[PDB]
């Protein structure tokens, strides 16, 4: 099974440039069916193609983002990267890296076969800050509070990823102090209190920060 | 066998008829489906005198990912087809593709006056067959007035 992996900066000051490496597993890139191409989602907008290449080389790209983008191929990586020159502001969105199936007897039909996870790209001259994490302590609730963190995006999981119903991890939200704020909880009976462990796994990639707080009664 | 006379040359007629009027799909995508490409056959083609007003014609463009168009070069006797309600302008690509583009199905792609075996580079064109028939002087005037 194909599978598309991102690997980006996360921020990039403005002005500057923008550098995103996909890398596919569980097949080659040097596939004569497979067109390898670049989609980005601004925030609360829809998907915008970028440009598109061949295993040997041939480019293709959106008019608007041809001026600036220019999309590589690595053979002997199993890669492909996306270089968005000039990079502004309006460029901040969530840059997936999809994999174009093409099959013809007179010219490629094309349909976006296996899609990557996502690298969220935020265009800001800001520094990058790491999170903070205090808990939420207590069918009772209880949860996790990571404060002050830039930029986007944060993943907390639960018990290592054992605890998965009744979860909400919430949208951040941007403070006055230009720092996101991020706060995730689950609702476990009130019986388990007492037994049961909970800790919140939070991780921050930007600033490579990854924190197990736990979260106690009283 | 001695029904029906000829009297000069120019009076055998060879009328092009197209795919449309056979009541098969128009659509580009699914006429698409009818062509393929294949390498080892030259392209032959036949001259014609009279032709069907078609439907839903095509100017494809279809090229490699390094920009190489993989159709071939039209000779200078190709031209446009004639009479077109609708033009298709289709631009594809095919790495993959060896060879010259040619009809499934045995159709000839039908240009002015010339019925060709592979679909010309940056040429109008419809799908259609020809037909051997013979009309006199007169008949044939008073059909075009
Ligand atoms: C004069 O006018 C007539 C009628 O207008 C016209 O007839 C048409 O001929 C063409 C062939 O030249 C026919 O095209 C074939 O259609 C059949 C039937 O398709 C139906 O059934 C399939 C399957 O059930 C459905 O999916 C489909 O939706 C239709 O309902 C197809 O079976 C043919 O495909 C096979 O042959 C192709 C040859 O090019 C292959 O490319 C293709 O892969 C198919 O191969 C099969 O066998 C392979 C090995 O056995 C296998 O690998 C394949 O996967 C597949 O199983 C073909 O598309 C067309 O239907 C006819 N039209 C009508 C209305 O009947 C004449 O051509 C025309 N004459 C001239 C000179 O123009
Ligand atoms: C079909 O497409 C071809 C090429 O895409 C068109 O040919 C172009 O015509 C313009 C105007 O005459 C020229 O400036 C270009 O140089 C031509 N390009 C090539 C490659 O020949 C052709 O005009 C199109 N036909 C129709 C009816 O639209
Ligand atoms: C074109 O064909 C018509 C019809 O076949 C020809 O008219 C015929 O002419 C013969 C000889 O004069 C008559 O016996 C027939 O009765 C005519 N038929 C009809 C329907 O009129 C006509 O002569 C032909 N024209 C030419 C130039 O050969």
């Amino acid at each position: 099974q194909l599978q598309l992996q991102e690997s980006g900066p996360g921020l990039v000051k403005p002005s500057e440039t923008l550098s995103l490496t996909c890398t596919v597993s569980g097949g080659s890139i040097s596939s004569s069916s497979y067109y390898w191409g670049w989609i980005r989602q601004p925030p609360g907008k829809g998907l915008e193609w970028i440009g598109s290449v061949y295993y040997s080389g041939g480019a293709s790209y959106n008019p608007s983002l041809k001026s600036r983008a220019t999309i590589s191929v690595d053979t002997s990586k199993n890669q492909f990267s996306l270089n968005l020159d000039s990079v502004s502001a309006a460029d901040t969105a969530i840059y997936y890296c999809a994999s174009i199936y093409g099959s013809g007897t007179f010219y490629y039909y094309f349909y976006m076969d296996v899609w990557g996870k996502g690298s969220t790209v935020t265009v800001s001259s800001a520094s990058t800050k790491g999170p903070s994490v205090f808990p939420l302590a207590p069918t009772a609730a209880l949860g996790c509070l990571v404060k002050d963190y830039f930029p986007e995006p944060v993943t907390v999981s639960w018990n290592s990823g054992a605890l998965t119903s009744g979860v909400h991890t919430f949208p951040a939200v941007l403070q006055s102090s230009g720092l996101y704020s991020l706060s995730s909880v689950v609702t476990v009976p009130s019986s388990s209190l007492g037994t049961q462990t909970y800790i919140c796994n939070v991780n921050h990639k930007p600033s490579n920060t990854k924190v197990d707080k736990k979260v106690e009664p009283k | 066998v001695c029904s029906g006379t000829l009297q000069k040359t120019e009076d055998v007629h060879l009328m092009g008829f197209t795919l449309s009027g056979q009541k098969v799909a128009d659509s580009p995508l699914e006429a698409s489906k009818r062509w393929a490409f294949r390498t080892g056959v030259p392209p032959k083609n036949v001259e014609y005198t009279e032709g069907e007003e078609a439907k839903t014609c095509y100017n494809i463009s279809v090229t490699d990912p390094s920009g190489k168009s993989l159709l071939l070069d039209p000779p200078s006797n190709i031209r446009d087809y004639p009479k077109c309600k609708t033009v298709h302008h289709i631009q594809g690509q095919n790495p993959h593709a060896q060879g010259i583009a040619l009809h499934l199905w045995g159709a000839f792609f039908l240009y002015d006056r010339v019925a060709s075996t592979t679909m010309y580079r940056g040429k109008v064109f419809t799908e259609g067959n020809i037909a051997a028939m013979i009309v006199n002087k007169t008949v044939h005037r008073m059909i075009f007035s």
